[PDB]
């Protein structure tokens, strides 16, 4: 569990959210 | 360097020349330029390494796009247009500015209609102003009929097969990018896979692999400039950022019809060539494949980056204040791990 | 200092004197010595601050214990006896030695019967040897009838009420400690609450609050000496451990009948007085109260310690190798948070 | 969840486990 927690990728990119 | 400037067909001379490239402190070697039918191209994408594909026809119907065509046809929706008094359009998340009230961005976002962008651009050129604009807008349903038809005519067959072959997630957006000559987007990495489709003009792309994290010094995760390098490429502070003296880039200049695979987590610095006129690009952002079921050790660089990001996020939440993350980390390491 | 040496009843003179205390680099102030009926004593325990209680009768039936009585009555079980050629009995976890094959402990553990401990002690004294012994053994069911009766006669009424009043968890063990004069247990903290009941001889106890983490430099969590200070109190390396120049201790000398509350996470350095003969202590370790339902900010020092420990544990697991924890932490901070 | 995860205390003391 904890390992998969720390390995989880985000999805942020250089485009401003509204 | 990027390799010899490509010579245009019909004896139209060098597309660009080295005098149009900005001068930086680090060496580079060229990103391969290959046909999409070349097995080496598939090998690089599969191994999450960059490649320029010269013949995908990914955005072939958009190659006729210019400001006149777009203004006539792209509709009356709002477009995000950034303005700066510098060539550097450093990205920042407006939503994180509360965490860092001392951060004063050098670029500002203004919403306007496409014709107002063309007019502001025209005002600047006539008056000889130094103000710079960079339109950066996600394509959406408000675009006009002819843009819809052009978009439908992208090579979805080819890119859909890439998405499937690589196990990627959904297409999240297509960013339309229209910049002035000399515009720079400073080095940063994204947490999505990217096919970067050049339409008009020429962009120099300098990439750095995820294992150069130590050399490129991203801002803190809670800072507005999360994922962007703190190093001023035009004046690097080697006292603060000593391992920037070890950075080595992968370089190319993409022109109309080229597609650059920018793999997830790869750093990239993008610049519109000096004296090259306006540039137009459309990108294709895909969510990456999920974490594999079985973890193999030792971890890859991008997995350590994912871990570091999550440690910063969790500490910010647990400490109740992102400003306490640094002090706790320093307390953990000083005289213990350093 | 510890305060004026207590004068024994019946005009038997000072129990001890300052010449029997080792010399260190930092200032101290005294831990309060109070009656268990003093509301200030309850106030300190409730606020997880140390206090010496002079009249609990917690181990009253054990005050008659000496080597002859214990040998006759403590049974034929095994006792852990540490041996060292130095006065410092630095604790280490044998089970973590695999992570750090370069760690060479200066004390060794040998299992023996109680009569063999008494005999080894006697051999050393006669031969004038410099070898030191420290018996450290959890009390268990193998003890003889008279020890059982003595143990049943501890003041369970008083300590059970403390456990209940403070919301602590279970009594996990009672450690029997028998040391030679001059023996030192170097500074460390424990993750349990502790009532430290002195039986024979005198021990100088120097405590440091959890907010002095930055000054005391615990080993890495995966090191055998997890929770112990890396600073050699007898020769502090101020280049490696500069904030040890800021440490300030809380000091007392406990004698027979005294009970010291050592709160969970408080650092403590314990030494058997020079030329004071053997010392006997029994402690009472309790699991701490659970994490509260509602977290109040900003966090207390002991909560930040708990977080730092868990970050180290999680990274060691996720990276698959505890040796990679330091390098990842340094990569996170260098030029980013420092 | 994550906050309570990071706040969870251990119970280690200076007594060697077998
Ligand atoms: O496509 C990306 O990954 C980006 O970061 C975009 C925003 C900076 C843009 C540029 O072409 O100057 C590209
Ligand atoms: O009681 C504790 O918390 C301990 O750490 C024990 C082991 C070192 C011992 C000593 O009295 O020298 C006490
Ligand atoms: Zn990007
Ligand atoms: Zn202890």
């Amino acid at each position: 569990e904890v390992v998969k927690l720390l390995l989880e990728a985000g999805a942020d990119v250089n485009a401003q959210d509204k | 360097g990027s390799g010899e400037p490509r010579e245009e067909a019909g004896a139209l001379g060098p597309a660009w020349d080295e005098s149009q490239l900005r001068s930086y402190s680090f060496p580079t070697r060229p990103i391969p330029r290959l046909s999409q039918s070349d097995p080496r191209a598939e090998e690089l994408i599969e191994n999450e390494e960059p490649v320029v594909l010269t013949d995908t026809n990914l955005v072939y119907p958009a190659l006729k796009w210019d400001l006149e065509y777009l203004q006539e046809n792209i509709g009356n929706g709002d477009f995000s247009v950034y303005s700066a008094s510098t060539h550097k359009f450093l990205y920042y998340d407006e939503k994180k500015m509360a965490n860092f009230q001392n951060f004063k961005p050098r670029s500002n976002r203004e919403e306007m209609k496409f014709h107002e962008f063309v007019e502001k651009l025209q005002d600047i050129q006539q008056r000889g102003g130094e103000e710079r604009l960079y339109l950066q807008q996600t394509l959406n349903d408000t675009v006009g009929r002819k843009i819809v038809m052009d978009f439908l005519g992208f090579n979805w067959n080819w890119i859909n097969k890439q998405q499937g072959k690589r196990g990627w997630g959904q297409l999240t957006s297509n960013l339309l990018l229209i910049g002035m000559e000399g515009n720079v987007t400073p080095a940063h990495y994204d947490e999505q896979q990217n096919f970067f489709a050049q339409i008009k003009g020429y962009k120099r792309c300098i990439l750095f692999p995820p294992d150069q994290f130590e050399c490129l010094y991203p801002y803190p995760v809670h800072h507005p400039c999360d994922r962007q390098s703190q190093v001023d490429f035009d004046n690097p502070d080697y006292e603060r950022f000593p391992n920037f003296q070890n950075v080595v880039g992968y370089e190319t200049v993409v022109g109309p019809g080229d597609v650059l695979y920018i793999p997830m987590y790869w750093w990239h610095h993008i610049e519109s060539l000096l004296n090259g006129g306006i540039t137009i690009t459309v990108n294709f952002w895909y969510k990456g494949a999920p974490t594999p079921k079985r973890i193999e050790y030792p971890l890859k660089a991008h997995q350590k980056v994912a871990i570091m990001r999550n440690i910063e996020k969790m500490l910010g939440e647990a400490l109740g204040n992102p400003q306490e993350v640094g002090p706790l980390l320093n307390t953990m390491i000083k005289g213990r791990y350093n």
